[PDB]
């Protein structure tokens, strides 16, 4: 059985971010430039029979809304990334490098990228009871574990959930005392985004400000 | 300025020892077509076992002086090995132009590690020549840096078809070197490895055989952490970070926060270099004596 | 601006200079350790003029 | 280049695909007939009769 339905659409709502390296901050306004997914964007929303092969961009963004664990892995030599009661399955090769960790209403959040050869995993685990829609909480996802394999990787296949693509921007992240994120805006959406972008501050007054050049 | 009285080192945790022997030692090397790579991880390197023993024939470090390489701690090493001949060493070198460093495996500019190399006299070379090694001689295009090709499409020239048409204007891009006993020294086979890793990008991996020390605290003194290196006064902290963390940033964003690898402890650093001195003093006629003032 | 100018690289290996010290040579450690220098003397100069 | 009507066509030295981009000083030719067991003689490093 392989069904077919035409897909539907949905939008992002300022969700999904993640520490751009392992060094830590308490109550500044560091600013940096990474793939992230930009905010207020169309979001393919992948209703279940369906499973087609999506086309795995430079980056990703895999949230699933809540589940009885039916979600097992995902695809992408190749990878074989999978969760059985056991030990969690890592693989690589055309099945038809190996490694295992240990054996194993809410919504679920996971980003996906490759660079200098590494296989990045940050994900969160988040308790909510919202709509179809998912809820406006800014969170971060962190990191889980970093396997390198270093292949040439361009498809990924799923095994009610939302798929999303990032892009190469520059944020800004905002640390509280103890060092977690808990806001986040950007300078490449509208004009007050990249004045409060340039201004290094979340309040601008009255005034003229220059900011780029056309 | 206060002055540092001693120095204490928390610097490893590993025990096993890097796999070397079949990285430089061992006999079965690909073709410069094709190369290797290899990962190195969680061991230690020995300067003695490449600087000392044996002398091969490149010890070229770029970026890095020889001298102090099992000295500071690097991470996600990775080895790089192939065979070519001996006139082609040369063209091996960041930057340089070289049919090699423009159709085949191409040195990076701001590539920061080594390179050794030694003369094979019939290792790899045969009396009738050695056509298994082969060299990339044609291609479309330049590559980049640490990149491979696996295509073997007739080259085409010219308008005439190629890459499976042979005909006219139509080679093959790779040619055997025929090593050979008798050929030139600058002929002859020469086992090159090409070793690169990165510096402060990551969590410790792979440290120098230099063990650590005990650990002071209250007192200004050198310290060093998986490669990062410091003065001033270590104490305990507040702050908590999360299991992965490890540095610690200031608005500045300078290093003020570290973790032990042994303790698993948060560390605080605080500086230790500091003062100015005024002096006072009611006139050279009138007296001499004087009274110093330090400012901060 | 002035204190953040201290992270740039000006045009050398590193910014750190017991970095720069550990993993080069006193014969040939000259290039960088000038680079540094006039870089950080000339926004000196800037910031004195200000 | 382009032609494809030659029994022989190769530049020693030079790369014949990039050829009408830069200038040089003076050009010279010599043009003669030989046999056909005489082709591979007239090549750099190659004698014979
Ligand atoms: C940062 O952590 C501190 C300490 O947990 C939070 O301050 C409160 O500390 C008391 C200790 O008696 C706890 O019972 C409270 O639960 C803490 N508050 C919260 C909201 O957890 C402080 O609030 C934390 N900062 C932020 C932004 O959550
Ligand atoms: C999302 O896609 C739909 C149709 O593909 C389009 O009408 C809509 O404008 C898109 N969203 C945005 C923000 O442009
Ligand atoms: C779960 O799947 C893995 C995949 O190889 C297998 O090794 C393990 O035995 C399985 N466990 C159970 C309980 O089915
Ligand atoms: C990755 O694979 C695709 C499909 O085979 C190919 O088009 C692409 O050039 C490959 N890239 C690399 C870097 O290997
Ligand atoms: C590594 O750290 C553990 C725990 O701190 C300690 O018991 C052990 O002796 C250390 N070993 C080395 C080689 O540093
Ligand atoms: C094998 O390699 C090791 C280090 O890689 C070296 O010390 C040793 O001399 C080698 N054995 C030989 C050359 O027989
Ligand atoms: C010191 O001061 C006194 C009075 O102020 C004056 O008479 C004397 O000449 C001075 N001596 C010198 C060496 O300046």
């Amino acid at each position: 059985t392989r069904t077919q339905l035409p897909p539907a659409y949905t939008n992002s709502f300022t969700r999904g971010v993640y520490y751009p390296d392992k060094v830590f901050r308490s109550s500044v306004l560091h600013s940096t430039q990474d793939l992230f997914l930009p905010f207020f964007s169309n979001v393919t929303w992948f209703h279940a029979f369906d499973n087609p092969v999506l086309p795995f961009n430079d980056g990703v963004y895999f949230a699933s809304t809540e589940k009885s664990n039916i979600i097992r892995g995902w695809i992408f030599q190749s990878l074989l990334i999978v969760n059985n009661a056991t030990n969690v399955v890592i693989k690589v090769c055309e099945f038809q490098f190996e490694y295992v960790s240990q054996p194993f209403k809410n919504l679920r959040e996971f980003v996906f990228k490759n660079i200098d050869g590494y296989f990045k995993i940050y994900s969160k685990h988040t308790p909510i009871n919202l709509v179809r829609d998912l809820p406006q909480g800014f969170s971060a996802l962190e990191p889980l574990v970093d396997l390198p394999i270093g292949i040439n990787i361009t498809r990924f296949q799923t095994l009610a959930y939302y798929v999303g693509y990032l892009q190469p921007r520059t944020f800004l992240l905002k640390y509280n005392e103890n060092g977690t994120i808990t806001d986040a805006v950007d300078c490449a959406l509208d004009p007050l985004s990249e004045t409060k972008c340039t201004l290094k501050s979340f309040t601008v007054e009255k005034g003229i400000y220059q900011t780029s050049n056309f | 300025r206060v002055q540092p009285t001693e120095s204490i080192v928390r610097f490893p945790n590993i025990t096993n020892l890097c796999p070397f022997g079949e990285v430089f030692n061992a006999t079965r090397f690909a073709s410069v077509y094709a190369w290797n790579r290899k990962r190195i991880s969680n061991c230690v390197a020995d300067y003695s076992v490449l600087y000392n023993s044996a002398s091969f024939s490149t010890f070229k470090c770029y970026g890095v002086s020889p001298t102090k390489l099992n000295d500071l701690c690097f991470t996600n090493v990775y080895a790089d090995s192939f065979v070519i001949r001996g006139d082609e060493v040369r063209q091996i070198a960041p930057g340089q132009t070289g049919k090699i460093a423009d159709y085949n495996y191409k040195l990076p500019d701001d590539f920061t590690g080594c390179v050794i190399a030694w003369n094979s006299n019939n290792l790899d070379s045969k009396v009738g020549g050695n056509y298994n090694y082969l060299y990339r001689l044609f291609r479309k295009s330049n590559l980049k840096p640490f990149e491979r090709d696996i295509s073997t499409e007739i080259y085409q020239a010219g308008s005439t078809p190629c890459n499976g048409v042979e005909g006219f204007n139509c080679y093959f891009p790779l040619q055997s070197y025929g090593f050979q006993p008798t050929y030139g020294v600058g002929y002859q086979p020469y086992r090159v490895v090409v070793l690169s890793f990165e510096l402060l990008h990551a969590p410790a991996t792979v440290c120098g055989p230099k063990k650590s020390t005990n650990l002071v605290k209250n007192k200004c003194v050198n310290f060093n952490f998986n490669g990062l290196t410091g003065t001033g006064v270590l104490t305990e902290s507040n702050k908590k970070f999360l299991p992965f963390q490890q540095f610690g940033r200031d608005i500045d964003d300078t290093t003020d926060a570290v973790r032990d690898p042994q303790t698993l402890e948060i560390l605080d650093i605080t500086p230790c270099s500091f003062g100015g001195v005024s002096v006072i003093t009611p006139g050279t006629n009138t007296s001499n004596q004087v009274a110093v003032l330090y400012q901060g | 601006t002035l204190v953040k100018q201290l992270s740039s690289n000006f045009g050398a290996i590193s910014s750190v200079l017991n970095d720069i010290l550990a993993r080069l040579d006193p014969p040939e450690a000259e290039v960088q350790i000038d680079r540094l220098i006039t870089g950080r003397l000339q926004s000196l100069q800037t910031y004195v003029t200000q």
